[PDB]
């Protein structure tokens, strides 16, 4: 009835050099190439058909298989002019849907284009975030206590407030098992803030890190096509 | 001895596409093949002024990258 068909294109090392995904291919009108983003890859949100490119890829052609009409408008045009082939990712015969999401995975070390790159950077703004009301809740949290504990037994009513929060964790306290608890506090925010700290670390190494790919595969683009 | 006079290979190329009703490009690829010239020096045998006329094929036809095309 309805479900989502996964397709998957593939852009490989060749023997005759790697190919690419891009919408830079030839032998195909502006129709197709209209539908494609910067990157080759269709929209989230297309109504594709049978035939309609839903990533395009390219693959170098080798002499062998130059015809000498080529070599010719080779040699007026530059090397990159016939250089290779399309053999990008179509919709199958028949089918018909809407793209309701696409995936890329991109082998480390190749070079991240501008799509992949804008949602890296969009990614890391989070991660980032995440961590900042991460940290403001720590704070308000703890701290709450903090100045609890410490008015009760030495107040400062009004006076502590002012200060920075960063100075209320130097002020002591006549010793007393009150000052063992403002001791813990200030240990747990400390060994708690880092740990968070050191999670945003993990998260970034992620996010640019390259994914695990079989070898040979430079990078996988998943297009996920409902189907009624 | 000399072919080089491209006006001349010129004139004597449209000649090719008038008769043989044949694509500029299989023409002068044709030319080049039978005079024994490589590709790769079309440019002192060919007239700058029929190569027009193959670009405007290969744009029309789409045989090029659209990165080609432009620029």
């Amino acid at each position: 009835m309805i479900h989502i068909q996964e397709l998957a294109c593939v852009s490989r090392d060749t023997k005759l050099g790697p190919e690419e995904i891009t919408a830079d291919i030839p032998n195909v009108g502006e129709a197709a190439l209209s539908k494609l983003d910067e990157s080759g890859i269709v929209y989230i949100g297309a109504e594709v058909t049978g035939g309609d490119i839903l990533v395009g890829k390219v693959t170098p052609k080798g002499e062998t298989q130059l015809t000498p009409e080529e070599k010719l408008l080779r040699a007026i045009f530059g090397e990159k002019a016939s250089d290779v082939k399309d053999s990008s990712l179509r919709v199958p015969n028949g089918v018909s849907g809407t793209v309701i999401d696409v995936q890329v995975f991109t082998r480390d070390g190749v070079e991240k284009d501008k799509r992949a790159l804008e949602i890296e950077e969009m990614q890391l703004k989070q991660a980032k975030k995440d961590l900042s009301e991460e940290l403001q809740i720590l704070e308000a949290g703890l701290f709450s206590r903090i100045r609890a504990v410490l008015v009760a037994g030495g107040v400062e009513a009004e006076k502590l407030d002012k200060l920075p929060r960063d100075r209320w964790l130097e002020l002591g306290l006549t010793d007393e098992e009150k000052q063992n608890q403002l001791e813990q506090l200030a240990e747990q925010y400390d060994e708690l803030k880092h740990e968070f700290e050191k999670k945003l670390e993990a998260k970034r190494r992620k996010i640019t890190q390259g994914d695990d790919l079989a070898p040979g595969v430079l990078k996988i683009v998943k297009v996920y096509l409902a189907v009624k | 001895a000399k072919l080089l006079d491209r006006q001349e290979n010129g004139f004597i190329i449209e000649k090719m596409v008038e008769e043989f009703g044949m694509s500029y490009l299989e023409a002068t690829t044709a030319f080049l093949e039978e005079n024994s010239i490589p590709e790769t020096q079309f440019a002192k045998f060919i007239p700058s002024g029929i190569i027009e006329k193959i670009q405007s094929e290969a744009i029309d036809e789409n045989l090029l990258r659209p990165s080609v095309v432009r620029c």
